[PDB]
């Protein structure tokens, strides 16, 4: 489970680069928060899914 | 003169039912993520807790909701009564009472073999409650039935209950499906359509706060294997060293350091 | 935003500008405290990785990490750290919750309302509502108050604190006995802060520590429903400025002293800050060298007590100026310190002489001999010892960057209470812009 | 250290702490590209 | 001993009251000023020729 | 000397971060 | 109007009829600066020798008792008080008080009050003629600079023998044993000092200089040109714009602030954000965080140590630890 | 030919990291090489 | 020196009053401004 392990955390790191700049140019772009508003709760929802797969992958893994 | 009043005072009643019922009814999500005008038309805020969730389109109409209305609140009111009657046995066992079955899911059990429970009339003496299994099953199931039937049929015998005093069969007509209400309320506490409006948000919420919680005392049950009672006593007595991931953990983790 | 054309706030005064967007005003405090929980987040996660096992944590220069230890997480007895898993998932509970903690100081800033009085009543206010205002204090009073009573459950029910006077060796141990009566409470709040004194720098005690917090968690649970149901009487509202550069200026004194106060904490305390996590004081350090050369030259062949320095007092042993045997040496002046690894040896008199000839434990003699070494000092570039020193040691106490940074964190926060409070008054006063021309106040006046 | 599981982002955490003090720096940059208006 | 003392230094006393004349020289002094304070607290207010109700008091 | 090389890549990225988020919304107009 | 005790007592307290303010940061600051002053005019002319380090050998620093203007101080108080409140009643005899060095910490603790108070009566009297409150602020760094080599320094190093003696010569024995033990000459913090001061000077100077040079003709050359101004003038006495052109010449044209009011809070703060920073490292050394130690920085190819001009300064350092205190230390280390 | 310039503020930042860079190199080789005491 | 002690105490609580109750007097109210 260690690869997986690892995989699912690089992937969490990805997507939190994604939000890390993709949420503020969204929030600042005027059509942005009524249009990739959308996208973007895709990628919080994404992102705790990742944060707690991590966090039961670390009990089988530590 | 009035059958409802405050609870802290004078002109302590304020039962704002805006925020349960209308335009303006809280959603389950906030103003800033959710615009009113994406909630499914079909929720109009005419209904107890509608927070206007409904994904996947579940109800497309206004039969397909009064039909899940009525599942809705029977799953809830039977998860209120179970959740309660759950944890409630198991309590007293883990504080010393004399109980036998305490955990839910072992109940069963204890009255195979001949087994007998002892019913717990909790503020007074305790039985040892003589129904033998077989017993259990067939007036459960008799008394279940028929209520339920009376239910479904929409019609049942004349009978006493305190509210009403002695009723007939015609009370039974013109009563709602969900709501009865006359034989159901013999304390009264629907006569105040204000109070009855803000009571029917807070039976789902309770229902719907239970209907989970049951869902995790099933989880729970098949992943840590004790009673609900168990595993809200060993969280609180060691938070950290005892939930979810330390079970799934399942060995000696060794010392990182 | 906005602009210096609309506002009449520079760039350099740009968050001025948020005075009455509360709504904004909101996000810019939400969206700090996610910098604050990503530090200490970001932070830990950095102490953990560069903690080595064979080094104590105060050789490390690790400040976050004994804070963790003080509270009982991967510490066996002595100070031995045995497993640093407990504070990995402290770093990675902060990271992970400064990034909700940031999302929302960006959305309530950004793309969130600018003022939060039409839409949302219950969390709108204006600065001058001094009763609005007071709800505000009582509510977050309670949380500080529940998160007290926090460190008391987790002292007395769950796992406990470490206690560095433990009997049988600083150990993790549960606190069964606060102190909580008010003879002692109220002793250490209305102390002296001179020497032997020390106010509440010299609680001595985790049942002291977590007695107070009792106190703590109680007065701020009753004070927060206290200043939710009453307004300010007419007494504070003709005493204070009701605006809302007056109210962060009273914050900004208030947390200067806290900031002096820390500073202090660190430096002399050994019961909150033990010295098996932070190193030794300065205080310790002095008293662990007359210490060591007392127990070495013992073993050389020396009478101690009999022995005389080049002043005539007690090389070793002397009398502190109210009676009590002390170490001799320049040391005198710490007499009144008190450690773990001394009081064995201290009767109700001082230091006794035959438990100092007789009965010197091996592990007290290597505390002494560790702490010596490890004294407080050290340069700018991270060289310990004196300044007079070779670069060898690369070395500063955690006890010397926590005083020195939290001392200059003190000061110039109390250089915020004069700026924003002085302003805070002439703005209410209406000259914070200058004298007009036509009505200068002076012009009006006697000569002197 | 970090638990062996963690060991290959090493590296990520070696410069983490550095990033609040780039948001000071990030408000400038900010303030800059609106002409510090 | 050859001398007499005091003897309070470093022996955390609650304001240093090291004898109960101490609390009643602070006691008295506060009680006499906060009564001169108190008797003249209306006439202070009324210079500012608003009454001390919610809304009193220097606000920006 | 692989960790150093890692170190500044991923310190890469975060100083470009900030940046690449003001420069999008200079481009794109946004409103910053 | 008032006829209460109170309300004419509070209007006379702040009254600005009278000819020095008193206020009610006054109150305070007149009181404790009266004791501190007198104390200190009598300890320096008639006080007995103070036993400073503990050691039983007292330090004479009266002019009754041998010195003169530059040797005379008020000896700090002594090693075996330590950071121990000694006021006069805790001692059994008033000469048991002056041998200790009582009458430092009598005046020191009534001192930082009195410039505590100095600095809320600036605010104070600023508020009451209806001025701009930051002069406060620029008195924050003086006040800064006293209170840490009065009771911060004493306070982290553990008495009130470390702090600075109350006399010329006294002060000159601080500095010394300070780089000594911290390598202050090393410390950023005095290096932002030294900028702020020397910097500081330089801006007086042509500040000075500048508006000298541009007054406006008004007088002849048998008059001082001072005449040329009359106290209450609504013109500006001198041509800010020649002064703009002079500088903008002498380096180049933005170089100058063609503002007066940048320029002078310009002058405002580089001093006082230098005595700012200088005032923290007499703290940040006061825990021991000294200066930075390049000592045996450069070595060669075989391990060679190459001096430095660092490691010239350490030698004068090290002629100066072993030294101060002569008998006062009986082990190595000097870690008091 | 190409019409266009270089924004003031993206000379400052680019011209700022890069000061910034350089002054970190001289604290890296403080610790490093000659002067390191190593 | 218990005398000189309760003195002090007196002289020191006295000042100290008159700040408090000076600064609770209105003073905000005390400005040259309207
Ligand atoms: C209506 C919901 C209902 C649910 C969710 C369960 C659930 C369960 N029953 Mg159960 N029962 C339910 C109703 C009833 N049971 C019984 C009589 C029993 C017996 C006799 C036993 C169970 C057992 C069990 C457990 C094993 C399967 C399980 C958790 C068995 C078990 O293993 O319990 C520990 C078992 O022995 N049930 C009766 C008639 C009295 C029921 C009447 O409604
Ligand atoms: C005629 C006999 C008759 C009997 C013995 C029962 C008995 C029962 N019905 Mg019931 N019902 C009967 C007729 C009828 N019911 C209903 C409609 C309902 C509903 C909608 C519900 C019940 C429920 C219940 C149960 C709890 C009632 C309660 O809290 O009461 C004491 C009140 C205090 C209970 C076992 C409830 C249930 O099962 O909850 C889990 C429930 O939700 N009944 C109708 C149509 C209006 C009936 C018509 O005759
Ligand atoms: C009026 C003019 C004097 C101003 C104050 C001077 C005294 C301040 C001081 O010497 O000390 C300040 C005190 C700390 O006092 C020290 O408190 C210590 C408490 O430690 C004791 O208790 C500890 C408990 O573990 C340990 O046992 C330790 O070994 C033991 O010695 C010791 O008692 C020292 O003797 C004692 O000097 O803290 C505090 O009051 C914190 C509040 C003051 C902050 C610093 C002042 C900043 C002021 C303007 C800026
Ligand atoms: C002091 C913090 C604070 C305060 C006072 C507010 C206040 C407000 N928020 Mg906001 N928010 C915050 C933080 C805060 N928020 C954070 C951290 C996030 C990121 C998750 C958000 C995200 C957010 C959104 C998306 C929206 C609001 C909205 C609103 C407005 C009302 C509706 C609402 O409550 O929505 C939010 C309700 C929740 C977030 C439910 C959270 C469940 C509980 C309250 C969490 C409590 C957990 C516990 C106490 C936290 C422990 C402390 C922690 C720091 C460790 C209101 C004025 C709405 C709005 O502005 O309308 C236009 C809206 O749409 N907020
Ligand atoms: C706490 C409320 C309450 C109470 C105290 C009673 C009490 C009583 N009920 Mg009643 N009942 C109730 C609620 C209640 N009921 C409700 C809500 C309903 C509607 C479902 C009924 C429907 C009902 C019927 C149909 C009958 C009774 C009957 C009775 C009497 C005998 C019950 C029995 O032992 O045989 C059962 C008894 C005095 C019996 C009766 O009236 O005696 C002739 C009977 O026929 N009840
Ligand atoms: C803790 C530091 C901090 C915080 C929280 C704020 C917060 C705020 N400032 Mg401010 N500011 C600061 C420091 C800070 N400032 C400093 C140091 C200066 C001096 C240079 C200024 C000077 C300043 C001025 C001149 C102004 C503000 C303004 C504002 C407000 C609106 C900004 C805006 O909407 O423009 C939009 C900004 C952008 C579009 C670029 C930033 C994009 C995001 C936020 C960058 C962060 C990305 C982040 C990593 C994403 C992760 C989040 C999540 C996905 C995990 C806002 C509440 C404005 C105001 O007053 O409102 C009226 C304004 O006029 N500030
Ligand atoms: C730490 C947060 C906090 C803050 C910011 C405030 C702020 C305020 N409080 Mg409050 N209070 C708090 C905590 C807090 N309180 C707690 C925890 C309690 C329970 C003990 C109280 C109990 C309390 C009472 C009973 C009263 C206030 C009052 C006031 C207002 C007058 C301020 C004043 O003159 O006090 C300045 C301090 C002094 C004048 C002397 C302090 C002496 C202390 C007790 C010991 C010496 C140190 C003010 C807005 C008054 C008010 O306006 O009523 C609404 C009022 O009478 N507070
Ligand atoms: C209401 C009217 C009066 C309320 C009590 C006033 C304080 C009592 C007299 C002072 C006193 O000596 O208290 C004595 C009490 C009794 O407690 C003893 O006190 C001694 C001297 O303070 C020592 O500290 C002892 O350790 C302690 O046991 O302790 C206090 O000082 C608490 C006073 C503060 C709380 C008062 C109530 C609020
Ligand atoms: C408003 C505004 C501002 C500010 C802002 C801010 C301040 C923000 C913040 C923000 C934040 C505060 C954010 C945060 C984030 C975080 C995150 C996103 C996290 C992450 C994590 C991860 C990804 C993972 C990790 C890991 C673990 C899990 C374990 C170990 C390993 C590792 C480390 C890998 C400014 C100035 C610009 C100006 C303008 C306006
Ligand atoms: C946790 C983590 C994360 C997150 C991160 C972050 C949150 C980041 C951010 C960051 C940032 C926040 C950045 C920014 C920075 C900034 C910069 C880089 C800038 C600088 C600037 C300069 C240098 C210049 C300035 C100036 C101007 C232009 C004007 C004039 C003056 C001067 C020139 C000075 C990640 C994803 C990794 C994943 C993993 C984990
Ligand atoms: C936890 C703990 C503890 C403690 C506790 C407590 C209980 C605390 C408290 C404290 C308190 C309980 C209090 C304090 C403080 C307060 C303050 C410090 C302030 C005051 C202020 C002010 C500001 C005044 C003002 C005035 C008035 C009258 C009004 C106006 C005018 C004037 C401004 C003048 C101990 C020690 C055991 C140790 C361990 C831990
Ligand atoms: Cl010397
Ligand atoms: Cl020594």
């Amino acid at each position: 489970m260690l690869l997986i392990f690892q995989l699912a955390l690089f992937a969490f790191i990805v997507v939190s680069f994604l939000l890390v700049v993709g949420v503020p140019v969204v929030l600042a772009t005027p059509e942005g928060w009524a249009e990739n508003k959308g996208t973007v709760f895709s990628g919080i929802g994404i992102w705790f899914l990742l944060v707690f797969l991590v966090g039961i992958l670390n009990s089988f893994v530590v | 003169v009035s059958r409802s009043g405050g609870w802290l005072g004078s002109d302590s009643q304020n039962i704002n039912l805006d925020k349960w019922y209308g335009p303006d009814r809280v959603l389950y999500l906030p103003g800033g993520l959710l615009a009113r005008d994406e909630i499914n038309p079909v929720l109009n805020g005419t209904l107890p807790g509608d927070y206007g969730y409904d994904p996947l389109g579940l109800a497309k109409d206004a039969e397909t909701l009064a039909k899940y209305r009525a599942n809705e609140l029977l799953h809830a009111r039977w998860a209120m009564l179970a959740a309660a009657g759950a944890i409630i046995p198991e309590g007293l066992a883990a504080n010393g009472a004399d109980v036998k079955g305490a955990t839910w899911f072992e109940t069963g059990a204890a009255m195979l073999n001949g087994g007998t429970l002892n019913w717990f009339a909790v503020p007074f003496v305790n039985f040892n409650n003589p129904l033998p299994l077989f017993a259990v099953v067939a007036i459960n199931v008799a008394l279940m039935a028929a209520a339920e039937n009376y239910r479904r049929t929409e019609d049942g015998p004349a009978g006493y209950a305190p509210g009403v005093g002695k009723f007939d069969e015609s009370v039974y007509s013109n009563m709602d499906n969900l709501y009865p209400g006359g034989p159901f309320d013999p304390l009264g506490l629907a006569d105040d359509p204000e109070v009855l409006a803000e009571l029917k948000v807070k039976e789902i919420k309770n229902g719907r706060l239970a209907m989970v919680s049951f869902l995790g005392f099933a989880v729970q049950a098949a992943v840590t294997g004790e009673g609900p009672y168990a595993n809200w006593s060993k969280h609180v007595a060691d938070p950290f060293g005892y939930n979810l991931l330390t079970i799934l953990s399942s060995e000696d983790r060794a010392a990182v350091l | 935003g906005r602009d210096q054309e609309s506002t009449g706030f520079a760039w350099w005064a740009g968050n001025a500008r948020l005075i009455n967007l509360s709504g904004k005003l909101l996000g810019a405090h939400v969206a700090h405290a996610g910098l604050i929980v990503f530090w200490a987040g970001a932070m830990n996660l950095f102490e953990v990785a560069h903690f080595v096992p064979e080094k104590p944590m105060y050789e490390q220069g690790l400040i976050l990490l004994p804070h963790l230890a003080t509270l009982g997480y991967g510490v066996g007895p002595g100070g031995e750290v045995i497993d640093t898993y407990p504070y990995f998932v402290s770093g990675v509970l902060h990271l992970i919750s400064s990034a909700v903690l940031g999302f929302g100081g960006v959305y309530h800033s950004l793309v969130g309302p600018e003022t939060l009085e039409e839409s949302f009543p219950f969390f709108g206010y204006v600065w001058k509502d001094k009763n609005k205002m007071t709800t505000i204090l009582g509510i977050h009073l309670i949380v500080l108050g529940l998160g007290a009573w926090l460190l008391v459950w987790k002292a007395m029910y769950f796992g406990g604190i470490y206690d560095t006077w433990a009997p049988g060796g600083g150990d993790v141990r549960i606190i069964t006995n606060p102190t909580v009566s008010p003879g002692v409470i109220f002793g250490y709040l209305f102390r002296s802060p001179f020497g032997g004194d020390g106010w509440i720098v010299s609680v001595d005690n985790m049942e002291d520590v977590i007695g107070g917090h009792i106190w703590i968690g109680t007065l701020c649970i009753f004070g927060g429903i206290w200043h939710i149901l009453t307004k300010p009487w007419a007494w504070a509202r003709r005493a204070f400025v009701w605006s809302g550069e007056a109210y962060l200026s009273y914050s900004l004194g208030a947390i200067s002293i806290m900031g002096f106060t820390a500073c202090c904490m660190a430096w002399f305390n050994t019961t909150a800050y033990p010295s098996e996590f932070y190193g030794p004081t300065g205080p310790e350090a002095s008293q662990s060298q007359t210490f060591t050369f007392l127990v070495r030259d013992q073993r050389l062949g020396a009478n101690v007590a009999s022995a005389q320095g080049p002043t005539g007092l007690g090389k070793y042993l002397m009398r502190s100026p109210t009676g009590e045997i002390i170490f001799g040496g320049e040391t005198m002046r710490f007499w009144d310190f008190r450690g773990p690894w001394l009081e064995p040896l201290r009767g109700p008199n001082g230091l006794d002489l035959n438990k100092l000839k007789n009965d010197i434990q091996p592990w007290q003699e290597r505390r002494a001999a560790e702490y010596m070494t490890h004294a407080p000092l050290g340069s700018l570039n991270s060289v310990g010892g004196v300044a007079t020193e070779i670069n060898a040691v690369n070395y500063v106490s955690p006890r010397s960057w926590l005083a020195t940074s939290h001392f200059c964190l003190g000061f110039f926060f109390f250089v915020g209470h004069l700026w924003h409070a002085g302003r805070a008054r002439a703005a209410a006063a209406g000259f914070e812009k200058g004298i007009d021309r036509d009505n200068e106040p002076v012009l009006s006046m006697r000569p002197l | 250290k970090l638990p062996e599981a963690y060991a290959p982002f090493d590296p990520i955490v070696d410069v983490l702490p550095v990033i609040p003090v780039l948001f000071l720096l990030l408000a400038l940059v900010w303030q800059a590209s609106v002409s510090f208006r | 001993l050859v001398d007499d003392r005091l003897a309070g230094e470093g022996t955390g006393k609650i304001l240093g009251i090291n004898d109960p004349s101490l609390f009643w020289a602070i006691t008295i002094v506060f009680t006499i000023v906060w009564g001169v304070f108190y008797v003249s607290t209306r006439e202070i207010d009324a210079a500012s020729d608003r009454e001390n109700d919610d809304d009193f008091g220097l606000t920006l | 000397n692989l960790e150093i090389v890692l170190q500044l890549t991923a310190l890469l990225f975060i100083v470009a971060a900030g940046p690449l988020v003001i420069v999008l919304l200079s481009s794109r107009g946004g409103n910053l | 109007e008032s006829t209460s005790l109170w309300a004419r007592f509070c209007e006379w307290v702040t009254s600005t009829e009278n000819r020095l303010y008193i206020g009610w940061f006054g109150v305070l600051m007149i009181p404790t600066l009266l004791t501190a002053t007198s104390v200190f005019i009598i300890a320096f002319i008639a006080a007995p020798p103070v036993d400073i380090d503990g050691i039983r050998e007292p330090v004479s620093g009266s002019l009754l008792y041998g010195n003169n203007i530059i040797t005379g101080a008020i000896i700090p108080t002594s090693n075996a008080i330590g950071l121990h409140f000694y006021p006069i009643w805790e001692a059994a005899s008033l000469d048991e008080w002056l041998y200790n060095g009582g009458p430092y910490q009598l005046i020191v603790c009534h001192f930082f009050l009195g410039v505590c108070s100095y600095m809320g009566r600036e605010w104070e009297l600023s508020f009451r003629l209806g001025m701009r409150p930051w002069i406060a602020v620029a008195y924050s760094a003086p006040v800064a600079a006293a209170t840490a080599v009065f009771i911060i320094y004493p306070l982290g190093q553990g008495s009130f023998s470390d702090g600075m003696p109350l006399g010329i010569s006294g002060t000159f024995n601080f500095m010394i044993v300070f780089q000594a033990e911290h390598n202050i000459l090393m410390h950023p913090f005095h290096m932002l000092g030294v900028a702020g001061v020397f910097g500081g000077s330089l801006f007086s100077a042509m500040h000075g200089s500048l508006v000298t040079s541009s007054l406006i003709r008004e007088t002849t050359e048998n008059e001082s040109a001072n005449e040329g101004y009359k106290f209450g003038q609504e013109e500006e006495t001198y041509n800010i714009v020649a002064a703009h052109g002079y500088f903008g010449r002498l380096i180049f044209q933005y170089a100058s602030f063609n503002n007066s009011r940048s320029l002078h809070f310009f002058l405002a703060a580089w001093p006082v954000v230098g005595i700012w920073f200088t005032a923290l490292g007499i703290s940040t050394m006061a825990f021991n965080l000294n200066g930075f130690n390049f000592n045996q920085s450069v070595v060669d190819s075989q391990g060679r140590v190459i001096n430095t001009w660092a490691d010239i300064i350490n030698r004068a350092n090290l002629g100066m630890e072993v030294m101060h205190e002569r008998n006062a230390h009986n082990f190595p280390l000097d870690l008091a | 030919g190409t019409t266009g310039r270089i924004p003031l503020w993206l000379v400052g930042t680019v011209a700022g990291v890069a000061v910034i860079a350089l002054v970190g190199i001289f604290f890296y080789g403080s610790y490093v090489g000659l002067g390191s005491s190593l | 020196m218990l005398t000189l002690k309760i003195f002090v105490y007196t002289v020191v609580t006295f000042f100290v009053s008159l700040f408090i109750f000076g600064f609770l007097s209105n003073d905000p109210g005390r400005n040259p401004g309207q």
